RNA sequence: AGGAGGUAAAAAUGUGAAAA
RNA sequence: CGCGGGGUGGAGCAGCCUGGUAGCUCGUCGGGCUCAUAACCCGAAGGUCGUCGGUUCAAAUCCGGCCCCCGCAA
RNA sequence: UUGAGCCUUGAUGUGUAGGAUAGGUGGGAGGCUUUGAAGUGUGGACGCCAGUCUGCAUGGAGCCGACCUUGAAAUACCACC
RNA sequence: GCUUGAGUCUCGUAGAGGGGGGUAGAAUUCCAGGUGUAGCGGUGAAAUGCGUAGAGAUCUGGAGGAAUACCGGUGGCGAAGGCGGCCCCCUGGACGAAGACUGACGCUCAGGUGCGAAAGCGUGGGGAGCAAACAGGAUUAGAUACCCUGGUAGUCCACGCCGUAAACGAUGUCGACUUGGAGGUUGUGCCCUUGAGGCGUGGCUUCCGGAGCUAACGCGUUAAGUCGACCGCCUGGGGAGUACGGCCGCAAGGUUAAAACUCAAAUGAAUUGACGGGGGCCCGCACAAGCGGUGGAGCAUGUGGUUUAAUUCGAUGCAACGCG
């Protein structure tokens, strides 16, 4: 709970989930969001429902913990990518600031090679 | 597509701030020559300033602090 | 890298990425290098742009219309 | 199957009064072209739909249809990688004939008494929306619905 | 139309001799 | 002797603290997707639910006592 | 502080009958009414998703017990649970 | 002896040229707290792996090693292999306008000599990630297979060693000579720097193509065109680039290099069909939408199967089975 206004909410998105725990720039952490979690495994888990149902199931009952909006930190491709965060907004729940940031190195450690 | 060294000579240098964040973009990217048309010999020259005023903190390596 | 807008998004409507990459760099240049081959790909389609080009200025001929 | 155009034609109709869409109604019910039989019968269909409903003909069949009526239709559509069912719009050229059809499949089964006294049901089960005419519709709408993606 | 994103399950064998 | 537990088609494993279904698979029969073989998909035979007894609308399940076994200390 | 034992107590109890998600026993018959009702905006402890109950309340002062289909009474009340 | 060959100096041009030393941020990421709900995970789907001590996830803090996203381009430099952030250090070679200088000192080269991807190997460090050998789950008629989760050596820097490649623009090096179009391109001449230039000059490079040439393909002023200098190499295919011996190397092997025997073919270019799980398009109830059913079941015919003296026979992958 703790009744705030706003809060930053990272969101790591990961190729099969886009996992947020509503967090803060602090660490406070309370509610979980996941693709998994959510049911939808199968060839459910890398799409973008799995993670639009998981994420108004990331907001429950967060009207009693005073956040609204949110600031969105989004890492990564994402299932969902542009409607995960979007319904929330649809919903009516807006966002300060989504910063998409895209972790690009300078090409350094050697990357893996699976599907050979 | 400009004036360049033939009749605009300028200096391409890390120095002169204007022309130095002239050629950049706020995706973290040189813009190429493929669309703005710079003389490639002064393109080098323009990629150096780049590094260059990246150690003076003039631009930084990524995009977001 | 970055869509907000602020106060009057309300959704999504990221075309930036749609115009630029959308999954871009994200899904080529996270892995696999290979340092060899590529280059002919480049290439063979760089020749298809080539034959993108040549087939545009074989146009006019009579072409019944 | 690739280019199949034709304007739409004609069939036989109602001769109690001027009916069209009741009478397409006659014809799906009518099987092995013993028409007359159950025309009579829908004749007593439409009566016994005139006491639960009291209102009209064309009143208490439509009360009978509008909680039927679909709108949406079911459609395995793939992006390109993988297969999914989606919400799509159906065309009325098909909609006009869903909705009738279904309350004839609606009373082929629940066989206890006549004709009259099995579409007896099957119109309340329509008119209250409580039929396999709409449940089965329900089950349609709520599996698309639950996983759209895209359009 | 120049750039772009987007794309799909495991499936094997049939030894000899027949060219005016 | 006593804290516990286990007996379930020809054999193996869930059903048991929530009673309403006696089921999941192997070997067995055939019918087809192939042009032929193969991988594959269905309906099923057959278990006194260890036995007897007692409540309940009804007992594998919830309980009584007894025959037969296995993890431990007398 | 926690997992148990036990308190003032806090809930909860559907082959089938069903206004009633009734464990047996059990008795008299009005509880209830400003030591501020019979309704509902709304989160939700209960869950065999069948369904009532508790606080607040713009209002505001009504109602059913036996009597009935049930092997049993109707969390109206109710001793031990 | 001069000079157009060749060579030297002058003066500017550009560059991952070589090596050595710092640097910086990001990035999978380990040492943990914060705070926190049950999965994380992966694909064709599932799963071993993995987390309730609180993982994935979360942000701030801390430790690195190894590589440099955009720039970046059929771009540059180097003989080639091959070399890519930045910055200064010692140092390579090429090019260019125009002068002065010695005056044929050159061109190629058996032998010899040096350099020489990666892998492998030797001693020592170093190890984050990736990942041989090695583990498991499944898909499977087989899995020492894809897909999937762990991980060693190796990768690593220094010194050695090996000396192999599709080390390949599959074209030796040197110089002369022979229509052009269109890109990239850096020194550089004149004109109006009038203005995004006009007009050239040459180094080098890319593509389409002329005569010619080529088996054809195509190459085509960087030739495979027209000639000359000189080195190296081939004589049908397999056997075999192996055997034996020498040589070199720590070894693995490299290297120089047959014969016997066997066969009458091996091959290359291009042409027309056939097929491809090669890509696109048009299209027949193929699919799509419903309607009706063969199959079930009670009966009839047909043939096989199983029996019979005969239960004829021919048809019997698609084109046999109420067929003749």
């Amino acid at each position: 709970r703790k009744q705030v206004s706003d809060g930053v909410a990272h969101i790591h998105a990961s190729f099969n989930n886009t996992i947020v725990t509503i967090t803060d720039r602090q660490g406070n952490a309370l509610g979980w969001a996941t693709a998994g979690g959510s049911g939808f495994r199968g060839s459910r888990k890398s799409t973008p429902f799995a993670a639009q149902v998981a994420a108004e199931r990331c907001a429950d009952a967060v009207k009693e913990y005073g956040i609204k909006n949110l600031e969105v930190m989004v890492k990564g491709p994402g299932p969902g990518r542009e409607s995960t965060i979007r319904a929330l907004n649809a919903a009516g729940f807006r966002i300060t600031n989504i910063t998409d940031v895209t972790p690009i190195p300078h090409n350094g450690c050697r990357p893996p090679k699976k599907r050979r | 597509f400009c004036r360049f060294t033939a009749e605009g000579v300028q200096e391409i240098d890390y120095k002169d701030i204007a022309t130095l964040k002239n050629y950049i973009t706020e995706s973290g990217k040189i813009v190429p020559s493929r669309i703005t048309g710079t003389r490639a010999k002064y393109q080098r020259q323009l990629a150096r300033a780049i590094k260059r005023a990246r150690y003076l903190s003039l631009l930084p390596y990524t995009d977001r602090h | 890298i970055k869509v907000r807008e602020n106060e009057p998004f309300d959704v999504a409507l990221r075309r930036f990425k749609r115009s630029c990459e959308k999954a871009g760099v994200l899904a080529e240049v996270r892995r696999r290098e290979f340092y060899e081959k590529p280059t002919t790909e480049r290439k063979r389609a760089k020749a298809s742009a080539v034959k993108r080009h040549a087939k545009k200025l074989a146009r006019e001929n009579a072409r019944r219309t | 199957p690739r280019r199949r155009v034709i304007g739409q034609r004609k069939i036989l109709p109602d001769p109690k009064f001027g009916s069209e869409l009741l009478a397409k109604f006659v014809n799906i019910l009518m099987v092995d072209g013993k028409k007359s039989t159950a025309e009579s019968i829908v004749y007593s269909a439409l009566e016994t739909l005139a006491q639960r409903s009291g209102k009209s003909e064309l009143e208490a069949f439509e009360v009978a249809l509008e909680n039927v009526r679909p709108t949406v239709e079911v459609k395995s559509r793939r992006v390109g990688g993988s297969t999914y069912q989606v919400p799509v719009e159906v065309r009325p050229v098909r909609r006009n004939a869903l909705a009738m059809r279904w309350i004839v499949e609606a009373a082929r089964k629940r066989g206890d008494k006549s004709m009259a006294l099995r579409l007896a049901n099957e119109l309340s089960d329509a008119a209250e929306n409580k039929g396999t005419a709409v449940k089965k519709r329900e089950d349609v709408h709520r599996m698309a619905e639950a996983n759209k993606a895209f359009a």
